[PDB]
């Protein structure tokens, strides 16, 4: 697995892969490794599926009771924080998750936590997270800028997912791309390496290791 | 010391349709190199028209189809005989293996049916509930030999179209099922020639907007 | 950490009517990372093809050391050493190491230049000769080989519709399997010529 | 965490056209020790259920203390204890194969291999296997341990699939049975000369056979073998 | 298995069960555990078969080899050669072997190699996983200048015993009889011994 | 693997499935697992393969060596002798369970022998995973004086019960009969009753379904 | 962990070593050279096991330089790599493998290319445009994958360079106390020795 | 340990020697191995001594009170306390029991309850880890419906033997005889068993 | 490893903690604080396993809030210590221990002098000039033997810390992104945002 999300001059940036693994085994290429938490609320996950797809899901119902409780949406440091709790209490018992909670609040503006089945929680404006993370993190850290515009940052994000896809065995299907902003996810569609490999490298003149 | 599971064989392997789904499954229970039955089911109509099957570990599979049958049932009980939708079911589902996260059923379970909207739907999940919607999944013992093929013959994966440089694919379509009974038959009759497990007999599941029909195919017996 | 697991890797050959074909994946690995994307598995002594997977360092020691039997053979017996005799040197040389084997699984394809016919062998690591005549497979995803295979195969299959089996048999099995991929030849083997052709697939 | 102690070896199997047929022998084994020699190791509940049980006798005791408490439990505000609401062959496997998984489950199984027989009160045969992991299933044929090896392939030459059981009358399905027993007592270890069968049939009922023996063995060629190779003395 | 030899007035006899078990399985029902490492010179293996028939063959060589060069061995100079291989390599063997053989000047004679490679003259030796359970028996009944047939029954007697309680002895019971006469072969099948 | 050697009143037969696999995958549908040592002596083995081959062929190399320099048949005592001493010394790490039997001019014989190096003589014998199908076979129906028909129809009906039973054990049975009168008959596949049923459709491609980067042609002589 | 790059552009190629070493809580040395000239046109560079490490490097170089005392002539880069592989390969399988992970850089004065090798203790070679041993490979593989060219001039492959030493004592655990820089091209073998502080 | 129950016509006799050991120390060379659960029920003991007589004692406190509320349990009620506890605590117990009584209307009865926790009823029941060299012997000697002073001397015998194989079998042998008389308390000393 | 120092000079205590988090093979952060404010005039620091770092500090800074609030007074810093050891005490035969290492500085009102606690996972507690967690200790602590003064001042005790931070920069194997340092005193905590290159 590879996750990412960055913070910029125009919100955040959020982007997956689509690769599930037993062993060495593709279990499957199209999953789904963000989930909607709400309108202003997005969950990344890597390392179990399970404890990631389940737990996840349960922060969404979670936080939608804190909307019924409050009649406010629920701040990120506080959604993270529930995350970071629950997976506290199960210290020890094999819970294997990295997760990033991304989101808009006006109180706190766009925000991103990083939570891991360790409990670590940590704020911060760039995490990569998953087996992938490394080459991901290569790219990423040396194109980065704050003013990135939107257009750029979308693909700084959808070309380091690819880096990530290529070198990674246990990386890669699809990159799933969404940008965070002030009113707030939009989802910028689902992109198969099979094809943008190709067509990645005929266009940048990149991925000189590859022949033909 | 006890080990408190077994395995017993046996391949699982579902497909959607447009209007229909299939859910099959031989019918061979093994331990170690030995036959237990050369006929015994692991498909199973659950009631409202959803079928299911968990495999690898027979005791578990069993207990969690019981236990589902009776989610169902008391589905009917809570909810003035609402049916249960086939994503409900699969939430559902990954409650009942999650809820033993820390002592799993060790089974790769698959369900199948219609969606809300007539489509057919297929549901896999791990054995501890991790699951997602799919075209087709082959699960169990032969889920190696026969996944690839269904990417290659179901969703046309690396195929091409002919004179186009490899640059336009094959386009997506539904099959009918006629042509999916062809593929599952196939599949089967691979993996048994491959597989020590697999065998006997095949029993396929098919479902529709008139209920669940049942197939049944001998399988060689070496 | 098992050494069959380290580098990653498939090869597969096949028969048909008057030729055979032998493919493999490009990839060389370390675990997770993605190494080289032009590693090749297939190596040719004379007409007689040797596809080998497993541990990439006793691929490389096994091709130079049949490279430099093959030689000797040339010269002692003033001919191409003929498929089924190099079955033959490969299966008793991988059980001189019987209790120190190299981690690979050797596939043997060619044409016998005085009677014609397909030839194909694959062995374990200790020399034991798999004698099948339709198709054979080995590496990392030899289990989604074998179901690709199983299904494709068919007898008697004409050169341009063998290509067509065996890219679709490798292509499909390498994209389970983590650690093969990565890029893809096949060989083409018609008594007279040889065509190999590289192919485009997933870079994932 | 646990590890049997006295066992009893295979239990063997199988339908014929009007009911089942079930033979243990009557062993209890403690290691490699031929220890105790009169156990019944088939327990008939009711008149249409025989149980057979496997490994471990300890917990084989326990499993027949169960049975016989479930009889008196259903005879209880029963007026028709005897007629419709007798317990059926289906109905005493369930529940065994519950306490069987539920046992797994708590990490603490009957160490055993069961095979429930019987004729339901339709007239149907009954065969269903359980053992310590719940693990069940269903065949023509059932056999448990060595039984599983050697009886089976022998039993099942004669009832193959479903459609062989019309066919196969009594006198054919208990000679098979009766010689699956001699060629287990041949090349199991932990095997005896004296075995129960037990027939449950649609017509005749419940027969019990204690006392049966192993008959017609083949031991005079042994007198030809001599040494292990070269010896000729 | 159940392995025995007993002095008696006019020889010896050797005497053994036919069983052969890996795990439960009966690999072998009709076995010869009986084995000739000289004419008149004869052995019973128990432990690995593996070990006892690699040993009784290089025994029977060397004793081959000894008669070419030196006559008959003694019975003596048989279990010597057997317990020098026992022994010296203790370490990579699992051998219980015993010896018994007839000559001329001594009579009858027994030597018992257990794991070790310790040697043991003795009236009478028992031996196997089966002569456990006839320790009791064995000792209560063997007398010293028994009868051909009298020793027979000795032997078939605690042989039964041995079969009726060891899993891993049975099948039939394989005598040799070793005496000036000659060498006799002797079978007792289990409808004969189990009826005792 | 299932293996059988049968005596009767006038020589020996031995008998072999032809499934080959690892792990639960099978390799080789219709492999040869009866090698021959000499012409009169045949051999069959089970456990590690590359080990039983080699065994095979290295006493038989030796014994043909042995036979030249002796002016003489080739004894199958000598194959035994050979094998269990090789085997011996080798403390069981090469994995070779065979029944080896023959016909020289003292007779035919029937031998087993144990990868720790220890032979039994006997009348029927079986090794493999399929031994215990195949010895339920043989105690049922083996007796004295069997004529070359009985035994080569016990022998493969031994094959069969391993086939059928065992899950190590599959397709085809070889048969070899070895009797004292003339020569050794190596009767290849001599039952097939596991042919492979007819596909329900073809899988050939379309030409130019495959996306190529790039083609060359490679040159062979000099 | 012990940083081993190496990059190849159009004329020539280029190898960064990490200059720290570091036994247990201490850090030793924070100017060691992990690299040894094998011919005027062919430099190895080294990291793995800390006995090993350079008793092989030496040992190589010693074989190298008399073969080219013995012939007058300077074997190829290709040559002295597989010389270098089959000795690691024998070496695998023996009583106690080194266990030194290897990249060789060369140019070919017969064939004017410069070529870099990349050689695991287990004798696994290589040719690659860019290649890492290590943990240092996890992270410069997608940066190069992403940047490099294959005309790229020395001047430019040296910006490439920076950048894969940012990224690394940027995600790191591990202070490397920086790189020294060698080219070997077709006139062999310099140090570019102001790469830290540039 | 070597311990038996023997039925015969006028009742029940139970034996054991009376030798305890950690190792091959003897800790303790005169114990009393029979011990009583009731008047007419008594017990031989095996295995853990902890165990064994925590055990005998909460059966002796069952059948106190059953005595209280009932009257006098018979011999397979006995067993079936013992049973119950060394069943159901399988998995903290190493006990191996020998179960002997007799009443007015059953006579003499044996049950023994081995390490597992079944029972079973038994006309005679040997067991401890000198029990194993006495198989042989004891159904080879064993009849039903045997005298007082037939019984006693099979007994006598059986164990000497036992007692001479086991190193952790010795000592005395001690005796109950169980009949409506009555109970006996027998013991026989090594000089005169030994030259049995 | 994650270097947790304090020093207690003439008129005030200073804490400097490293900045790194690191997960594996990536520094996940650069710029962490491994503090929390216990009160107005207490500061404690921390460092241990992954986790329970966090909810420790957290756990005890509501305690002690708690307290606050409902005295309405603040806690002298040798009281806030005892808590802290206590808490850690009882943990350490607990099912699951907390693995935190802390620093207490404090400047008490009462007495207007300067505290600093070490104390461990264990609850092992001391009251010192100057003190260390983990393998920086290693270091420090010899360092300050030689240059510490009872006298010094807080500018004095800036200037000894980054003789402190200096030498672990040299010495110790890992990079862990420099310190961030806060002074308690009687006018409170507060933070020299200033160091990384001061
Ligand atoms: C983040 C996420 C969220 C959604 C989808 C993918 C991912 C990325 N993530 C994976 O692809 C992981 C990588 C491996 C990984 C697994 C766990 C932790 C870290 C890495 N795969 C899985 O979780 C798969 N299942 C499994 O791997 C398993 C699950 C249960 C098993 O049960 C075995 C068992 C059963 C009973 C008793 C004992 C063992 C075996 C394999 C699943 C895609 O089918
Ligand atoms: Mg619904
Ligand atoms: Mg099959
Ligand atoms: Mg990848
Ligand atoms: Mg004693």
């Amino acid at each position: 697995t590879t996750t990412l999300a960055f913070r910029f001059q125009g919100g955040i940036i959020v982007a997956v892969d689509s690769r599930a693994t037993a062993g060495n085994w593709v279990a499957s290429q199209t999953v789904k490794k963000v989930i909607e938490i709400n309108p202003f609320l997005l969950g990344t996950m890597a390392g179990g599926a399970a404890d990631c797809q389940f737990w996840e899901t349960w922060l969404g119902s979670q936080c939608r009771l804190h909307e019924l409780r409050e009649k406010e949406r629920i701040s990120v440091a506080a959604a993270s924080k529930i995350l970071s709790n629950l997976v506290y209490q199960y210290k020890g018992a094999g819970l294997s998750m990295g997760t990033m909670i991304c989101g808009y609040t006006r109180k706190e503006g766009p925000t991103i936590y990083y939570v891991d089945s360790d409990g670590t929680r940590l704020k911060g404006d760039i995490f990569c997270v998953g087996s992938g993370q490394t080459f991901a993190y290569g790219v990423l850290d040396s194109n980065y800028k704050w003013d990135l515009s939107v257009e750029d940052a979308l693909y700084l994000g959808k070309r380091s997912i690819l880096a990530a896809a290529h070198r990674d065995a246990y990386s890669g299907g699809s990159v799933n791309l969404y940008h965070v902003t002030e009113d707030g996810w939009i989802y910028h569609g689902n992109h198969d390496v099979g094809e943008l490999f190709w067509k990645v490298k005929e266009e940048e003149g990149s991925f000189n290791n590859v022949i033909g | 010391q006890f080990n408190p599971y077994g395995d017993n064989g046996g391949t699982i392997l579902g497909i959607a349709g447009e209007d229909f789904a299939v859910l099959a499954g031989d019918t061979r229970n093994i331990t170690d190199y030995s036959i237990n039955s050369r006929y015994e089911p692991k498909v199973f109509d659950c009631g409202d028209n959803i079928v299911m099957s968990a495999n690898g570990f027979a005791a578990d599979g069993d207990a969690l189809v019981k236990r589902f049958k009776n989610s169902v049932k008391w589905y009917h009980f809570d909810h003035n005989d609402k049916k249960l939708s086939i994503n409900s079911a699969a939430r559902n589902i990954q409650h009942l293996l999650y809820g033993k996260r820390f002592f799993p059923y060790y089974v790769h379970t698959i369900i199948a049916g219609l969606d809300e909207d007539g489509k057919g739907a297929v549901y896999s999940f791990d054995p501890v509930g991790s699951y997602e919607r799919e075209q087709c999944r082959a699960g169990g013992a032969a889920a190696s030999l026969i996944m690839p093929f269904l990417d290659n013959q179901v969703n046309f994966k690396n195929q091409y179209e002919p004179g186009t440089n490899g640059k336009v694919k094959k386009p997506l379509k539904y099959l009918s099922v006629e042509e999916v009974i062809k593929l599952v038959r196939d599949s089967f009759t691979s993996a048994t020639e491959r597989h020590i497990q697999v065998g006997d007999g095949l029993e396929i599941l098919i479902v529709t907007k008139d209920g669940v029909r049942k197939e049944f195919y001998e399988l060689k017996r070496d | 950490s098992d050494p069959s697991s380290i580098n990653g890797g498939i090869v597969v050959a096949m028969t048909g009517k008057d030729c055979v074909a032998i493919a493999c994946d490009l990839r060389l690995g370390s675990q997770s990372l993605g190494v080289s994307n032009k590693f090749e598995k297939i190596f040719h002594y004379g007409h007689v093809f040797l596809g080998i997977t497993g541990l990439a360092t006793d691929v490389t020691t096994l091709n130079e050391m049949f490279r430099y039997k093959t030689n000797l053979y040339k010269l002692k017996e003033e001919r191409a050493i003929e498929p089924e005799t190099f079955t033959q040197l490969v299966s008793s040389s991988l059980y001189e190491r019987r209790f120190g084997p190299y981690f690979v699984g050797p596939v043997v394809a060619g044409i016998n230049s005085k009677s014609g016919k397909p030839f194909i062998a694959g062995f374990d690591l200790i020399g034991c000769i798999d004698e099948a005549k339709d198709f054979i497979v080995s590496g990392t995803a030899s289990d989604q080989l074998f179901g690709m295979c199983e299904s494709l195969y068919e007898p008697n299959l004409e050169p341009e519709d063998l290509f067509e089996t065996i890219s679709q048999a490798l292509l499909n099995a390498a994209d389970r399997d983590a650690l093969s991929g990565w890029g893809a030849v096949v060989y083409i083997i018609k008594k007279d010529e040889v065509v190999k052709r590289y192919l485009k697939m997933r870079q994932d | 965490t646990q590890q049997p102690i006295v066992t009893g070896t295979s239990v063997i199997s199988m339908k014929y056209d009007n009911g089942v047929i079930i033979a243990a022998d009557n062993l209890g084994s403690y290691g490699s020790l031929l220890r105790f020699n009169g156990v019944e190791r088939l327990i008939p509940v009711g008149d249409n259920t025989v149980v057979g049980i496997s490994g471990d006798i300890s917990d084989m005791q326990h499993i027949e203390r169960l049975l016989k408490d479930l009889v008196t439990e259903n005879a209880y505000d029963n007026p028709l204890a005897d007629a419709e609401e007798a317990l059926e062959p289906s109905y005493i496997f369930e529940y065994l194969a519950t306490v069987m998984y539920q046992r797994r489950s708590k990490m603490n199984p009957l160490w055993n291999a069961i095979i429930v027989a019987g004729v339901q009160s339709n007239g149907d045969q009954f065969l269903r296997y359980v053992n310590l992991l719940g693990v069940t299933y269903s065949s023509p044929t059932l056999a448990t341990g060595f039984g599983a090896h050697m009886a089976n392939p022998l039993l099942r030459k004669v009832v193959d699939r479903e459609s062989d059981i019309p066919k196969t009358t009594v006198q054919v399905a208990e000679e098979a049975i009766v010689n699956a027993m001699r060629v287990l007592y041949y090349r199991d270890a932990r095997s005896s000369r004296n075995f129960s069968l037990a027939i449950i049939d649609k017509n005749t009922g419940l027969t019990f056979k204690k006392n049966l023996q192993v008959e017609n063995m083949k031991w005079d060629f042994a007198k030809d073998i001599k040494g292990y190779g070269t010896q000729k003395i | 298995t159940s392995i025995m030899a007993v002095t008696f007035k006019d020889g010896v006899i050797l005497g053994a069960d036919s069983r052969t078990t890996t795990g439960a399985y009966i690999a072998n029902r009709v076995t010869d555990k009986l084995t000739r490492v000289h004419d008149k010179i004869w052995c019973c293996r128990s432990g690995s078969a593996a070990d006892t028939q690699a040993i009784a063959d290089i025994v029977q060589y060397h004793l081959e080899l000894y008669t070419s060069q030196y006559g008959t061995p003694s019975t003596e100079t048989a279990a010597s050669v057997f317990k020098e291989l026992c022994y010296e390599n203790k370490d990579n063997l699992t051998a219980g072997i015993i010896v018994a053989g007839y000559d001329d000047k001594n009579k009858g004679e027994v030597y018992t190699i257990p794991l070790g490679g310790s040697v043991h003259k003795l009236p009478y030796a028992i031996a196997g996983s089966g002569s456990t359970f006839i320790y009791g028996y064995c000792d209560k009944n063997f007398r010293e200048n028994m009868s051909k047939e009298e020793t027979v029954d000795f032997i078939k007697h605690s042989l039964s015993q041995a079969i009726k309680w060891d899993g891993s002895s049975g099948g039939v019971i394989r005598m040799v009889v070793l005496t000036a006469a000659g060498v006799e072969r002797l079978i007792f099948y289990p409808d004969e011994y189990e009826q005792l | 693997t299932t293996i059988v050697g049968v005596k009767f009143n006038n020589g020996v037969v031995i008998a072999a499935d032809t499934r080959s696999t690892q792990g639960p995958i099978v390799a080789d549908k219709n492999c040869a697992k009866l090698h021959r040592i000499s012409p009169k002596i045949w051999c069959a083995g089970a456990g590690t393969a590359a080990d039983t081959e080699a065994v095979t062929q290295l006493i038989g190399s030796n014994i043909e060596l042995h036979s030249l320099y002796t002016s003489r048949e080739p004894r199958v005592v000598s194959a035994l002798q050979m094998l269990k001493q090789h085997l011996f010394k080798y403390q069981g790490h090469i994995g070779a369970y065979l029944i080896v039997a023959g016909v020289d001019p003292t007779g035919s014989h029937l031998f087993s022998i144990h990868a720790h190096g220890s032979t039994d003589v006997g009348y029927y014998l079986s090794l493999g995973s399929g031994s215990l199908a195949a010895m339920a076979v043989l105690e049922s129906h083996w007796k004295q004086d069997l004529t070359k028909e009985e035994a080569i129809k016990l022998a493969s009906d031994a094959i069969q019960a391993g086939i059928w039973n065992d899950l190590g054990s599959g397709s085809n049975v070889d048969v070899c009969v070895m009797e004292i009168g003339k020569d050794a008959e190596y009767l290849r596949n001599y039952l097939t009753p596991n042919v492979r049923e007819e596909k329900q459709k073809s899988y050939k491609f379309p030409r130019g379904t495959t996306a190529v980067l790039k083609e060359s042609i490679v040159n062979i002589c000099d | 962990m012990d940083i081993i790059l190496g990059i190849r552009v159009q004329d020539s190629v280029i190898l960064a070593s990490s200059k720290a070493v570091t036994r247990g809580i201490s850090v030793l040395k924070d100017s060691d050279d992990k690299t040894r000239q094998l011919s005027p046109h062919t430099l190895m560079s080294f990291a793995g096991e800390a006995g090993d490490t350079v008793q092989f490097a030496e040992y190589i170089q010693a074989n190298i330089q008399l073969y080219s005392i013995r012939e007058d002539y300077e074997l190829s880069p290709q040559a002295v790599s597989s010389f270098v592989r089959q000795e690691l390969a024998k070496s695998i399988r023996s009583r106690r493998p080194y266990q030194v992970n290897v990249l060789i850089g060369g140019y070919d004065k017969k064939k004017n290319k410069p070529e870099l090798y990349q050689i695991d203790y287990l004798g696994t070679k290589v040719e690659l445009p860019y290649g890492a041993h290590g943990y240092s490979g996890f992270y410069t593989f997608s940066l190069l994958d992403h940047h490099y060219r294959p005309d790229m001039t020395t001047e430019e492959g040296l910006d490439l360079l920076k950048l894969c030493v940012q990224e690394l004592e940027k995600r790191m655990p591990m202070d490397f106390k920086g790189v020294i820089v060698k080219i070997v091209d077709k006139d062999g073998i310099r140090q570019v020795d102001d790469f830290q502080a540039q």
